[PDB]
């Protein structure tokens, strides 16, 4: 249980978190997810690129 | 001798763990006559265990981002709104060997 997550300052920066939504369903969940892993964000499931 | 060691740039946190959830750090090896007088002197703390491992090779992966850099040649070789790739209806796909 953190002291604080980084969604809760996305609303002090400027930026909704009901846009990252928007983003992912954009994206459409199978590039989303192969960029995802192409960013490093899944260390158990990466490979080199 | 095993503290030494840096740590590697890459490290999947869920291959080579045993049946607990310790994680392996490394390996040790050296010639049989070694390795005999080791598990002889330090016998109490050798334990024999079964250990997770990749069953398979890693795949050749290609790179999402060298779609756009295709992309952008394209736009300044192809014929004036000649080129269409880059726009579709439905999900979004890239081509891919998953």
């Amino acid at each position: 249980m953190e002291n604080w997550s980084a969604l809760e300052l996305l609303p002090k920066v400027g930026i909704p978190t009901d846009f990252l939504t928007h983003v992912k369903t954009s994206a459409g969940e199978e590039m989303f997810e192969a960029l995802r892993i192409y960013y490093g964000d899944d260390p158990e499931r990466y490979n080199i690129h | 001798l095993a503290e030494a060691a840096t740590d590697s740039i890459l490290d999947n946190p869920t291959t080579y763990t045993t049946s607990s959830g310790a994680k392996i750090s490394g390996v040790m090896v050296s010639t049989a006559n070694v390795m005999q007088i080791i598990m002889s002197l330090l016998s109490s703390h050798i334990t024999k265990e079964t250990v997770s491992a990749p069953a398979t090779y890693g795949n050749f992966v290609l790179s999402p981002e060298n779609a756009v850099t295709a992309i952008s040649y394209h736009s300044i070789l192809a014929d004036f709104n000649s080129y269409k790739a880059h726009l579709t209806s439905g999900q979004p796909h890239l081509p891919n060997d998953s």
